[PDB]
C-alpha cells in the first residue's frame, strides 16, 4: 500500500498480524438533517462535546473488544485497513490499544 | 550630474547595481546644499511678505477649487502643493511651530531662509557645513540666554487682564480681524481664562467651541459662557425659550428597550399581542413620567426618539432636543453642572443641570435654527460664535482667534514676555555680535552670519510697512546701542515712537525661544544633507 | 559560439565567468561603499532617499541607507547583508563594515587581475582576521575594580562616542546621560521593548525628557471623559484586558423569550452585568483604569461619576510597560481584583505635550522600564533622533554585558595595521603581500575620517603611522584640532566587540565575494 | 535518523561562534509573563489552549 | 491559538506558554522532551509528562528564541545554532552540515 499509519506513536512492524478489512468511516460525521447544538452553560457545552463522539466511539470500542478477544497476549497484532478516513481521536484510541490502522485505502 | 553611476564594466559586460538605476537621479556635495538653500530661500521669500501688521494675505486654492484667504504661515505652507523635499521640511517646521506655540509660524520660515542664505555665502567662502551648524547652534544658545535676560514678567490674574489684552491685541494685529481688534482680544482672553486650571496647569482647547455662521457682522462675534448647538427643539409647537431650565441629559433613545444580544420575543397567542402592545404603551408612559418626576424642565437626548415620545414630551410641558452629538452632550453636561444619565431608571434631581436661559435663535431668511444654552452658574465650558459677511473671513477669524487662544495659553504656561516689533531680534543680534568678538576667528564668521540672519525680521517689518529697511534697522540698532533699551523696534504703524514697551507690542518669551530653537535645528538638519536620491521616474 | 538546435538552458540566461566577473563584483562593492562614505565620523553628513511613494527618509546610519537602496547586484548585496548583520549583533559600525570590506576588495583587486589564485587570498584574509581579533581581545582595556561610578562614566563615554556622529551631537552629553539612565533601569535581559520611544512634533531637542515610568498618548476618549479629574496623588491602577461595553454576551448567543416580563428581565440583566463589572472595578480601590479592549461611553460616564480615570484601546506594549513600571498584572477578568494585582504610581497626570495629550505615570520606585519623549521640528528629524538613540542604547547594552573598550578615531585600526605589517614581515612572501594589503586596507577608516573632516589625509596618516611605530597604542584622528591626539585620554571609547564584529563580518564578506568565479542569472518568471 | 539533527540559523556573530545544543531552539517569543523555568515539566497539547 | 482567559489563568498560576504553529515542530519537541501531544485539555498523567533540564527565553543577536535545553549530552533530537554575517553564508554552512 502507498500509505502508512498516520499516528506517530503507531507500531512500525508487526510480526504476526490479523487483517481487518473494513469500509466504515471511523472519523466524525455530521447529521444529514442539520442538527446544530443548543445549550445554556459551559458545563452543558462540555457534556455535548463529550457526547457527540459516542457514535464513533461505539464502533472504535467494538474494534477494541474484537482485538482483546482474539488475542489476549502481545504476540499477535491487528492491521486495520479502512477505505474511509479516521479522525485523530479514533487513531489515538486505536494506538493506545496497540492496533496499527490505515485510512483512505483504494 | 545625475543618473548615479554608469560604467558598464571595463570589459563591456552589463553593470547593473541599483534597481532602475537608469531612471534615478542623484545630487552630491556642494550642489545639493546650493539647491536646498535655493529652495528654502524661495519659500522664505514667498512667506516674508505676510509678516507684521502691514503683511498681506495669500489666496490659497485647493484641488477642488475651494479658496481660503489667509495670513497664517502654517496654513499657507500646509495648503501648498510642494514637491521639493526642503519645502516639505519648511512646511513641517511651520506645523511644529504651530503645534508647540500656535503663533510665530511665519517668523520661523523667514529666519530659516535667512540662516540658509548666510550659510550659502559662508559655504561659497569655503567653510565646512558642520562648522556653520555648530556656530549657529552656539549663537542660538547665546540668543536664547539674552532673551531670558531681557524678558519681563506679567500678571496673569483675572482681576487685572490688561497685559493679557495687550498681548492678544499684538497677536491679532496682523490678522484681518483687526477691525474688531480689542473686541476679539478681549473675548479670546476671557475664553482662555474661563476654561483653565489655576495652578499654571494646562488649558484644554476642546473645552472651547469655536463655531462660525455666515451673515451678520464681524463685530457681532461674541463670547457665550455656555454651549451653542446646531440642533433645535424636536416638536415644532414646543416653546422656543425656557427660563431657569433644569436640564436632563440622557444618552438613551426614548424608545422601547432593546437588548444588545441577539434576541427573539415570541408571540404565540392574542393575549401575547395584547401584552406586547400594553408593554410598549406603558414603557412610553413610564419613561415620560420618570423624566417628569425629577422636576426637569428640558430634556437633552443623544440618539433621538420617535413620535409617541415626542408628543408625550410636548403634552407634559417638557421641551426636548434630540440627536445631540457626543461632544456637545459632554459640553452641555460640563457647563450646566449636570451629569450624563444612561437610562431613565437612574435619573434623579441631583443629576439635573441648571441653565439660566435656553433659547432657539433664527438667522434671517434661512430656516436654520440653532440652540443657545447660556447663563450657567459656574460654567467651565465656553463657546465662541463668529459671524461674518462670507465664509472665508469666518475661517480666517477662526484661525486668528485660535492664534490668540494659543498665545494666552502660552502666557498661562509661562508669563515672561519680550517686546516684539523686531526689538528682540535686534537685541539678540547685538548680543551675538558682542559674543563673536570674544570668540576665536573660525566660528566668528558663523556668529556674524547668525546675527545677520536674525536681523532679517526688522528689515522685513520695515519693508512691509514701506520704510527703507537698511536705514531704519541701522538707526534702531544705533539707538539701542547708544542707550540701554532693548525695547526699541520698527514702528510699523507709524505711531511716532520706536519704544515698543510704550506701544504695547508684547510677545511670549517661549514663542521667541521656540522660534530660534526650531529654526536652528532645521537649518542644521538641512545643512547636514549632502546627498539626494530621488526616483526620477516622473510618475503620473 | 555555435547555435545548438536544442539549447541547454532556457533562452535569456546570462553567464559571466573568470577574472572579469570578479573584477566587476569588486567594482560593484566599491560602488556600494561609495554611497555611505561621507556618513562617517563627527564630520559626517546625512543622505536623503526618496521612494516611489515620495516619502523621503533622511539618515546617517549606514544600514538604513543601504536598506533603502534597491541593490540588485548579487555581489553588492553581500555588503548590505553584512551591514544588517552588524546592526543586528552590535548596533553600531554599519558603515565601518562596508568600508573595510570594500577596502579589502580594492587592495586585492590588482592581485586578482594578475591571476593570483583566490584560495590564497581567502586563506590570507582568514589568518589576518584571526590575528586582528586576537590582538583586539589582548589590547582591549578593561578594569577589574567593580564600582558603580567609573562603570557609569565608561557607559556615558561610550554613548557619547556612539552619538557624536549624528544630528544630535550637540546635545550628545545630555542624550548619553538619558540613555545610560534608561538602560540602567532594565532588570536582567535589557529588552528593547521595555524602553518606550514616543515622538512628539514641535519643540527643541533639549526639551526631550525621560520619564521614570510610562507615558502614552490619549486614545479616543468617549463622551463624558472631560468630566474625569486628570491628576491623582497616589492612584491605584487597574490594568485590564476587558471589554467594558454593552454588547452581546457571546457571538453565538441567542435569547429566546415569550413574555414581556422576561424581555424586561433580559434588558435589566445586561445592564446588571455591565454595572457588576464596573462596581467590582470601583470597589477594587483603583482610581485609574486601562484596558486593551474598548471602554464604552456608559463605563466612561460611570467612572466620571466616581471621580475616576478610564482609558480604552491602550496598545499592548504600553500596558506591558505600565505593568512593568507599576507592578500590577493585566487581568482578563475582574472577578478577583485583589491588592496585589493593582499597579501603583506616585503621580498620574494628563498634560499637553506639543499639541497632543499624554498620560504620565511617574514616581514609580520599582520601575523596570522607561519612555523617551523626543521633540523635533520634523517627522524625519525625530525619526533620525530615534535611530541615533537606538544606536546609543545598543552600545550601552553591549557595554553592560561586557566593558572592554578601545580608542576610536582609527587608533585601534592603525595599531592593528602596524601589528599585521610586523607579522607579515616574518613570513615567506606569498602570504606577505596579501597580509600587507589587508593591513593597508585597515587604514581606510582614519583616511575617511580625515577626508570627511576636510583635512589632508596623507599627512595625518603619516603622523599616525609614525606615532604608532614609535609607540602609543591609542593615538587617533583629532577632528577638532586638525591633528592627531591620544584618543583614549580624549574619551573616544567604543566597545571592543564592535570592532571585532566589524572585522569578522568584513572578512567573511570579502572571502565570500572572492570565492565566486561564475554568475548565472536565470530569466525572470 | 538524519531528521533528528536540526539547524537554526541566527545572523550576526560569524560562523566561528556556532555551537551545538542538546535540545531545540524556536525563533519565537512566549505568550505569558513567565520567561524562564529551571525544572521544566513540559505538558504538550495538540489542541488549542 | 491561546485564549485570553486561559492565558490570564496560566499567568496567575505561573505557567510558561509556548505556541508552536507547525505540527512538525510540535512532534519534534515531543520527541526531544518525551511528552505525548494530548488532544484535549485534560491534565497530563505521569507517563505523558515531558521533562527538560531548562526552558527559558533568550535573545541571540536580535532574535527572540525559546530554548529547550538538556544538561546531559543525550536526547532524541539535537540542534545546531549557526551564526554568520550573511544569510547565504549560513545557507552554505547548512548545506555542508547536511
Ligand atoms: N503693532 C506692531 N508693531 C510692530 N510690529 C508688530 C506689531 N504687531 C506685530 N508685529 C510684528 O510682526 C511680526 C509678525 O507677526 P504675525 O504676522 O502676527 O505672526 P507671525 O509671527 O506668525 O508672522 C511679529 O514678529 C511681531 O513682532
Ligand atoms: N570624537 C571623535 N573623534 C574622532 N573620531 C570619532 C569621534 N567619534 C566617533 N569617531 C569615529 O567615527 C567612526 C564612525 O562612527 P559612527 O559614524 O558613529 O558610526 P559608524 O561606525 O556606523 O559610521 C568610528 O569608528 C569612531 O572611531
Ligand atoms: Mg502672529
Ligand atoms: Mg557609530
Amino acid at each position: 500500500l502507498d500509505h502508512g499509519a498516520r499516528h506517530p506513536d503507531m507500531k512500525k512492524r508487526v510480526e504476526d498480524a490479523y487483517i481487518l478489512t473494513c469500509n466504515v468511516s471511523l472519523e466524525y460525521e455530521k447529521t444529514e438533517v442539520n442538527s446544530g447544538f443548543f445549550y445554556k452553560s459551559a458545563e452543558e457545552r462540555e457534556k455535548l462535546v463529550k457526547a457527540e463522539r459516542k457514535f464513533i466511539e461505539d464502533r472504535v470500542k467494538k474494534i477494541i473488544e474484537l482485538k482483546r478477544k482474539v488475542c489476549g497476549d502481545s504476540d499477535k497484532g491487528f492491521v486495520v485497513i479502512n477505505q474511509k478516513g479516521i479522525d485523530p481521536f479514533s487513531l489515538d484510541a486505536l494506538s493506545k490499544e496497540g492496533i496499527v490502522a490505515l485510512r483512505r485505502a483504494k | 550630474a545625475s543618473m548615479g553611476t554608469l560604467a558598464f564594466d571595463e570589459y563591456g559586460r552589463p553593470f547593473l547595481i541599483i534597481k532602475d538605476q537608469d531612471r534615478k537621479s542623484r545630487l552630491m556635495g556642494l550642489e545639493a546644499l546650493k539647491s536646498h538653500i535655493m529652495a528654502a530661500k524661495a519659500v522664505a521669500n514667498t512667506m516674508r511678505t505676510s509678516l507684521g501688521p502691514n503683511g498681506l494675505d495669500k489666496m490659497m486654492v485647493d484641488k477642488d477649487g475651494d479658496v481660503t484667504v489667509t495670513n497664517d504661515g502654517a496654513t499657507i505652507l500646509s495648503m501648498m502643493d510642494v514637491d521639493h523635499q526642503i519645502a516639505k521640511l519648511m512646511v513641517e517646521l511651520s506645523k511644529s511651530q504651530d503645534d508647540e506655540i500656535g503663533d510665530g509660524t511665519t517668523g520661523v520660515v523667514v529666519l530659516a531662509g535667512a540662516l540658509l542664505e548666510e550659510a550659502e555665502q559662508l559655504l561659497d567662502r569655503g567653510i565646512h557645513p558642520i562648522r556653520i551648524a555648530d556656530g549657529y547652534e552656539q549663537a542660538a544658545r547665546v540668543a536664547i540666554e539674552h532673551l531670558d535676560k531681557i524678558s519681563d514678567s506679567v500678571l496673569v490674574d483675572i482681576k487685572d487682564t490688561e497685559p493679557l489684552i495687550q498681548t492678544a491685541k499684538t497677536t491679532l494685529g496682523s490678522k484681518v480681524v483687526n477691525s474688531c481688534h480689542r473686541q476679539m482680544a478681549e473675548i479670546a482672553v476671557n475664553a482662555v481664562l474661563t476654561v483653565a486650571d489655576m495652578e499654571r496647569r494646562d488649558v484644554d482647547f476642546e473645552l472651547i467651541k469655536v463655531e462660525g455662521k455666515v451673515g451678520g457682522r464681524l463685530e457681532d462675534t461674541k463670547l457665550i459662557k455656555g454651549v451653542i448647538v446646531d440642533k433645535d427643539f424636536s416638536h415644532p409647537q414646543m416653546p422656543k425659550k425656557v427660563e431657569d431650565a433644569k436640564i436632563a441629559i440622557l444618552t438613551c433613545p426614548f424608545e422601547p428597550p432593546k437588548p444588545k444580544t441577539k434576541h427573539k420575543l415570541d408571540v404565540t397567542s392574542v393575549e401575547d399581542y395584547k401584552a406586547l402592545q400594553k408593554y410598549e404603551k406603558e414603557k412610553f408612559e413610564e419613561m415620560i413620567q420618570q423624566i417628569k418626576e425629577t422636576g426637569a424642565n428640558l430634556a437633552i437626548c443623544q440618539w433621538g426618539f420617535d413620535d409617541e415620545a415626542n408628543h408625550l414630551l410636548l403634552q407634559n410641558n417638557l421641551p426636548a432636543v434630540r440627536w445631540v452629538g457626543g461632544p456637545e452632550i459632554e459640553l452641555i453636561a460640563i457647563a450646566t453642572g449636570g451629569r450624563i444619565v444612561p437610562r431613565f431608571s437612574e435619573l434623579t434631581a441631583e443629576k439635573l443641570g441648571f441653565a439660566g436661559l435656553v433659547q432657539e435663535i433664527s438667522f434671517g431668511t434661512t430656516k436654520d435654527k440653532m440652540l443657545v444654552i447660556e447663563q450657567c452658574k459656574n460654567s467651565r465650558a465656553v463657546t465662541i460664535f463668529i459671524r461674518g459677511g462670507n465664509k472665508m473671513i469666518i475661517e480666517e477669524a477662526k484661525r486668528s482667534l485660535h492664534d490668540a487662544l494659543c498665545v494666552i495659553r502660552n502666557l498661562i504656561r509661562d508669563n515672561r514676555v519680550v517686546y516684539g516689533g523686531g526689538a528682540a531680534e535686534i537685541s539678540c543680534a547685538l548680543a551675538v555680535s558682542q559674543e563673536a568678538d570674544k570668540c576665536p576667528t573660525l566660528e566668528q564668521y558663523a556668529m556674524r552670519a547668525f546675527a545677520d540672519a536674525l536681523e532679517v525680521i526688522p528689515m522685513a517689518l520695515s519693508e512691509n510697512s514701506g520704510m527703507n529697511p537698511i536705514q531704519t534697522m541701522t538707526e534702531v540698532r544705533a539707538r539701542q546701542v547708544k542707550e540701554m533699551n532693548p525695547a526699541l523696534g520698527i514702528d510699523c504703524l507709524h505711531k511716532g515712537t520706536n519704544d515698543m514697551k510704550q506701544q504695547h507690542v508684547i510677545e511670549t518669551l517661549i514663542g521667541k525661544k521656540q522660534q530660534i530653537s526650531l529654526a536652528t535645528q532645521m537649518v542644521r538638519m538641512i545643512l547636514k544633507i549632502d546627498d539626494i536620491r530621488k526616483p526620477g521616474e516622473s510618475e503620473e | 559560439m555555435m547555435p545548438t538546435p536544442v539549447i541547454l538552458l532556457k533562452e535569456g540566461t546570462d553567464s559571466s565567468q573568470g577574472i572579469p566577473q570578479l573584477v566587476s563584483n569588486i567594482s560593484a562593492c566599491q560602488v556600494i561603499a561609495e554611497a555611505v562614505r561621507t556618513t562617517l565620523g563627527p564630520r559626517g553628513m546625512d543622505k536623503l532617499i526618496v521612494d516611489g511613494r515620495g516619502k523621503a527618509t533622511i539618515s546617517n546610519d549606514g544600514a538604513t541607507i543601504l536598506k533603502l537602496l534597491d541593490v540588485v547586484h548579487p555581489a553588492a548585496k553581500t555588503l548590505v547583508d553584512i551591514a544588517k548583520s552588524q546592526d543586528a549583533e552590535v548596533g553600531d559600525g554599519t558603515t565601518s563594515v562596508t568600508l573595510l570590506a570594500a577596502e579589502f576588495l580594492k587592495q586585492v583587486k590588482p592581485y586578482v587581475e594578475e591571476g593570483l589564485h583566490p584560495q590564497i587570498i581567502i586563506r590570507a584574509f582568514r589568518t589576518a582576521t584571526q590575528l586582528a581579533v586576537n590582538k583586539i581581545k589582548e589590547i582591549a582595556v578593561t578594569v577589574k575594580k567593580a564600582d558603580k561610578v567609573e562603570q557609569r562614566k565608561l557607559l556615558e563615554k561610550c554613548a557619547m562616542t556612539a552619538l557624536s556622529s549624528k544630528l544630535i551631537s550637540q546635545q550628545k552629553a545630555f542624550f548619553a546621560k538619558m540613555v545610560v539612565d534608561a538602560v540602567m533601569m532594565l532588570d536582567d535581559l535589557l529588552q528593547l521593548k521595555m524602553i518606550g520611544i514616543k515622538k512628539v512634533q514641535g519643540g527643541a531637542l533639549e526639551d526631550s525628557q525621560l520619564v521614570a515610568g510610562v507615558a502614552f498618548k490619549k486614545t479616543f476618549s468617549y463622551a463624558g471623559f472631560e468630566m474625569q479629574p486628570k491628576k491623582y496623588h497616589n492612584p491605584k491602577i487597574a490594568l485590564l484586558n476587558v471589554e467594558l461595553e454593552l454588547k452581546a454576551e457571546k457571538d453565538n448567543a441567542e435569547i429566546r423569550v415569550h413574555t414581556v416580563e422576561d424581555y424586561q428581565a433580559i434588558v435589566d440583566a445586561e445592564w446588571n452585568i455591565l454595572y457588576d463589572k464596573l462596581e467590582k472595578i470601583h470597589h477594587s480601590g483603583a482610581k485609574v483604569v486601562l484596558s486593551k479592549l474598548p471602554i464604552g461611553d456608559v463605563a466612561t460616564q460611570y467612572f466620571a461619576d466616581r471621580d475616576m480615570f478610564c482609558a480604552g484601546r491602550v496598545p499592548e506594549e504600553d500596558l506591558k510597560r505600565t505593568m512593568m513600571a507599576c507592578g500590577g498584572s493585566i487581568q482578563t477578568s475582574v472577578n478577583a481584583l485583589s491588592a496585589d494585582v493593582l499597579g501603583r504610581c506616585q503621580v498620574f497626570e494628563e498634560t499637553q505635550i506639543g499639541g497632543e495629550r499624554y498620560n504620565f505615570f511617574t514616581g514609580c520606585p520599582k520601575a523596570k522600564t522607561c519612555t523617551f519623549i523626543l521633540r523635533g521640528g520634523a517627522e524625519q528629524f525625530m525619526e533620525e533622533t530615534e535611530r541615533s538613540l537606538h544606536d546609543a542604547i545598543m552600545i550601552v547594552r553591549r557595554a553592560i554585558k561586557n566593558d572592554s573598550v578601545v580608542a576610536g578615531g582609527g587608533a585601534i585600526e592603525m595599531e592593528l595595521s602596524k601589528y599585521l605589517r610586523d607579522y607579515s614581515r616574518t613570513i615567506p612572501g606569498k602570504q606577505q603581500l596579501l597580509i600587507g594589503a589587508y593591513a593597508k586596507a585597515l587604514e581606510i577608516i582614519p583616511r575617511q575620517l580625515c577626508d570627511n573632516a576636510g583635512f589632508d589625509a596623507t599627512n595625518i596618516l603619516n603622523k599616525l603611522r609614525a606615532r604608532h611605530a614609535q609607540g602609543g597604542t591609542w593615538y587617533g584622528v583629532d577632528i577638532n584640532n586638525e591633528d592627531i591626539a591620544d584618543n583614549f585620554e580624549a574619551f573616544v571609547w567604543e566597545p571592543a566587540m564592535v570592532r571585532i564584529n566589524a572585522l569578522t563580518a568584513a572578512s567573511e564578506a570579502a572571502c565570500l565575494i572572492v570565492s565566486v568565479d561564475e554568475t548565472i542569472k536565470n530569466p525572470r518568471s | 535518523n538524519v531528521d533528528n539533527i536540526r539547524v537554526c540559523k541566527i545572523l550576526g556573530s560569524g560562523i566561528s561562534s556556532s555551537s551545538v545544543l542538546h535540545g531545540m531552539v524556536f525563533k519565537k517569543e512566549t505568550e505569558g509573563d513567565v520567561t524562564s523555568v529551571k525544572d521544566a515539566k513540559i505538558a504538550v497539547y495538540s489542541c488549542p489552549f | 491559538k491561546v485564549a485570553d482567559m486561559a492565558l490570564h489563568y496560566a499567568n496567575k498560576y505561573n505557567i510558561m506558554l509556548v505556541r508552536l504553529n507547525s505540527k512538525w515542530d510540535l512532534r519534534r519537541l515531543c520527541k526531544t522532551v518525551g511528552a505525548t501531544a494530548l488532544p484535549r485539555l485534560t491534565p497530563p498523567v505521569l507517563e505523558e509528562m515531558g521533562h527538560c533540564d531548562s526552558v527559558y527565553l533568550s535573545e541571540v543577536g536580535d532574535t527572540q528564541v525559546v530554548v529547550f535545553k538538556h544538561e546531559k549530552e543525550d536526547g532524541a533530537i539535537s540542534t545546531i545554532v549557526l551564526r554568520g554575517s550573511t544569510d547565504n553564508l549560513m545557507d552554505d554552512i547548512e548545506r555542508a552540515v547536511d
